[PDB]
């Protein structure tokens, strides 16, 4: 295994596709800067 | 109050024994026998060995050699808008969303909090309340090793240790403080997008975690919390990592 | 000392909990007569020393102890010894260095679970570890006027905690489940730590209950304000402020 | 069980005649002011 990422207040948008069961590959987009 | 025949293997099992015997099975070179454990884990487990490096499974001295493969570099592309922090590890999204407040969802309609994550640093946890978090999900099958979402000046390294539960959908909505009470290693970073936290938690079996920059954190498993400090990114001593860089990883032991 | 690793401490900690919380009767009456012949407990000293008077073996294993037995000195500028039993060590922090043994050392961050704030107030001050037995009185007394700042539940392990496992087993006392209790005090800020062990697993404060069980396997903290606020809490010097049972 | 306190720098000296294996009882002399 589990990988658990934080992030501050403000600081990052989740890409809007992503929900629980959602694939991920190491490079793929996972947030954008506000 | 929920009458689980497999949770309650959670709670009867000697899930640090089986940890420590299957660290032990993984560290072995048996030849053939290393080979069929491979062979038969890659079948049940579906392995896209063509990812690999090396796809051959008798390239692999030991099973744990096998678990932390190293894949190819063009089979994980890093995104390359700077504005753009990319995933950390290969498997599902096990939750993500808003920080509310203390609380983070480890499940549909169960919290646990922030504070209680990071073992009681409450400075800690003042960063990221009401901040972002996302839960990534590893399996058998998957690559094994944790890549950094964006450039990072590590900052801040906490053992913490804990039980080894297994991490599936029975534990998840059953066993509360499932993550904040699993034996694991919080990494404290500055970044662009301010302070982030890439914490690597264990389970039964992959009990074994790594950093790029300590080597194996555990095991063995001493009983106490460990904190470690490094300096920011203008002083000698700093400890830097690149996106998509390696950062850590799991095996078994 | 391998029986330590191998055995099954919460589950015979659990176990013992679930019968020493039972209303039993004659069976109660029975465990705690064979407990006081067994551990040479001076019933003498107890407010009811009638052991039927009991109604759980938890209860007689808390039983208070008549005033007068236990006289608190007088003098203000005197800090008087919490609990009953014996020194385990004392003396010096030497930096973050504490002494469990001859030959074992452990870090007073890692006894205070990573609280290095907590740690900062208490370098190269002075500490005292005192050891109850099965036979002492096991509630805990304050020894000087405190006002409560601080408390902090750490889950651990449920080693024994005697001479013999504190001599092999590395990191006993910041390993083992237990209370870190701050208060502030005319002597500086003070910790009165409560570490449990196998068996012996139950912890309360006389301002929070039990604490443990239930064993939830995460670091809780809890502050109170300073003295004269609302929701304060000041306890006296000899005055109960905690104790330790079964489960 | 163990009881453990923690008292800051040159607050307190601990009674001169404690050692290991001291005989404690709640209400006696741990320790006086400086
Ligand atoms: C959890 C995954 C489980 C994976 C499978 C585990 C199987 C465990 C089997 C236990 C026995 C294997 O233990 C293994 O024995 C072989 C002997 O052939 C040794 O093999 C080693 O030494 C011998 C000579 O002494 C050499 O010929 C051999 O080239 C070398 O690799 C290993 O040093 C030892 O690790
Ligand atoms: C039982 C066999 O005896 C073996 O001996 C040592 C005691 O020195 C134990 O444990 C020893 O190493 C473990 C490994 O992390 C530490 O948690 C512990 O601080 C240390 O005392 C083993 O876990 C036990 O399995």
């Amino acid at each position: 295994x589990t990988v658990i990422n934080l992030f501050a207040p403000g600081k990052v948008n989740l890409v809007e596709q992503l929900e629980s069961l959602s694939v991920t590959k190491i490079g793929q987009p996972l947030a954008v800067s506000t | 109050m929920l009458n689980s025949f497999k949770l309650s293997l959670q709670y009867i099992l000697p899930k640090l024994w089986l940890t420590r015997l299957a660290g032990w099975g993984a560290s072995k070179r048996a030849g053939w026998l290393t080979k069929l454990v491979i062979d038969l884990f890659v079948k049940y487990y579906k392995v896209d060995m063509k990812e690999a490096q090396k796809p051959d499974t008798a390239s692999y001295r030991t099973f744990n050699e096998f678990f932390v493969r190293p894949l190819r570099d063009e089979v994980r592309p890093i995104d390359t808008d700077p504005n753009v922090l990319v995933m950390p590890a290969d498997g599902v999204i096990s939750q993500l969303g808003k920080i509310e407040e203390d609380k983070i969802l480890q499940a549909k309609g169960h919290n646990y909090s922030l504070e209680a994550l990071l073992a009681g640093n409450y400075l800690m946890a003042d960063l990221f309340r009401n901040g972002t978090f996302v839960t990534t999900y590893l399996s058998p099958r998957d690559y094994h090793r944790v890549h950094m979402p964006c450039n990072g000046i590590l900052r801040e390294m906490i053992y913490v240790p804990g039980d080894l539960f297994s991490v599936n959908h029975l534990t998840a909505q059953n066993v509360p403080n499932l993550f904040a009470r699993n034996e694991r290693v919080i990494c404290l970073f500055d970044t662009e997008f301010g302070p982030m936290a890439q914490i690597l938690v264990g389970a039964t079996i992959v009990g074994s975690i790594e950093t790029v920059w300590a080597g194996t954190i555990t095991p063995p498993r001493e009983g106490i919390i460990k904190r470690w400090t490094w300096p920011a990114g203008e002083n000698d001593g700093s400890v830097a990592l690149l996106k998509g860089q390696e950062m850590g990883r799991f095996k078994l032991g």
